């Protein structure tokens, strides 16, 4: 029986000077298809360039 | 043309402001400030009684704003050039036992039948400009009012906990408060708004026993008066975060750093402007104190 959520991490640490961005990551990066350090390698020379 | 009681507590003559967007009476506004103690201490001194001899009488032609000036001046936002004789060797006349210049209710000064505008008592405001022409002297070099002493003065009179440090002494108070983003400057200009003689022509005339009457009564219009005052030259003034709220810090309320240049979370004292408002207070408060 699951409703697996994302429980956006602030909703749990009170002093929110660490805790940033959002749940909206977790949805992209679902998406990017699992990368290896070679194939990043190459979106970060790309993404520089 | 209308006499008194107080000229203060009459309608026309409230006092508000905006507490993020709403008003409340500044008594009330004043009631969120904390002070974080820091060695030190601001031993207050002797404001040097005035300079009595004031500017002469000069007729020039035309209208002197003069409540709207004083306070464009006081706690404006820059009065490019403040302190000029013109505005108050003419408000000097006012001075006199008998002239036509009457002050217009709505701060200004004419000359026989002002028509239309109901001035103010001419006694009142003859008490009045007694002391406040001598205010168009802190320009001249043997006049100034010596100002970082005075601002001693204005601290234990706008923190300092009654009667315990209203004792003489006391610590530089960093003060903090849940502001509102350019919360200060906007602050101020409700104030520059403000009508001041209201206060000033009430506070130069009324008695003795209504006078203390008085004093309580606008302890707090008066508290309010200076504390957007004294933050023009209260040295550093940052946020200082909380939770999610924000917090205006104050470098220190008490300690006039003598600064000029032109911060963004508040207004600026020119150079001259010191030299204007180190007077101005001088005659407050040798005034408030009696």
């Amino acid at each position: 029986r699951y409703h697996e959520s994302v429980l956006e991490i602030a909703d749990i640490f009170d002093q929110a000077d660490f805790i940033q961005t959002s749940d909206a990551v977790r949805q992209l990066r679902a998406l990017m298809p699992t990368l290896s350090t070679s194939q990043i390698r190459h979106a970060i020379e790309r993404i520089a360039q | 043309q209308q006499p008194t009681g107080g000229y203060t507590t009459l309608e026309q003559f409230a006092f508000t402001i905006r507490n993020d967007g709403t008003n409340a009476t500044p008594t009330q506004f004043l009631q969120l400030l904390s002070w974080e103690a820091t060695e030190n201490e601001l031993v207050k001194k002797t404001i040097p009684t005035p300079e009595t001899h004031l500017p002469s009488a000069r007729n020039v032609p035309g209208n002197v704003y003069i409540e709207d000036a004083i306070t464009q001046a006081l706690f404006g936002i820059s009065a490019q050039n403040v302190n000029a004789h013109g505005y108050f060797s003419r408000l000097s006349a006012l001075a006199l036992p008998n002239t036509s210049a009457r002050l217009g209710l709505d701060g200004v000064i004419y000359n026989s039948e002002t028509i239309n505008i109901p001035f103010y008592d001419p006694a009142a405001v003859a008490n009045f400009a007694a002391t406040y022409a001598k205010l168009g002297n802190a320009s001249t070099p043997r006049y100034r009012a010596d100002m970082i002493d005075i601002y001693a003065h204005v601290g234990l009179e706008l923190a300092g906990t009654d009667a315990e440090r209203a004792a003489g002494v006391m610590p530089v108070k960093r003060a903090k408060f849940d502001s509102w983003e350019g919360s200060l400057i906007s602050l101020s200009r409700d104030v520059v708004n403000w009508k001041i003689l209201a206060f000033l022509i009430d506070l130069c005339s009324l008695e003795g026993e209504a006078l203390r009457a008085f004093k309580t009564r606008n302890r707090d219009v008066f508290r309010m008066m200076l504390f957007i005052m004294s933050t023009a030259v209260a040295a550093n003034v940052v946020n200082r975060k909380v939770t999610k709220r924000v917090d205006r810090v104050l470098e220190y309320i008490g300690v006039n750093s003598m600064r000029t240049a032109g911060r963004t979370a508040t207004i600026t004292y020119d150079l001259s402007r010191h030299e204007f408002a180190a007077k101005f207070l001088q005659l407050t408060f040798t005034r408030w104190n009696a």
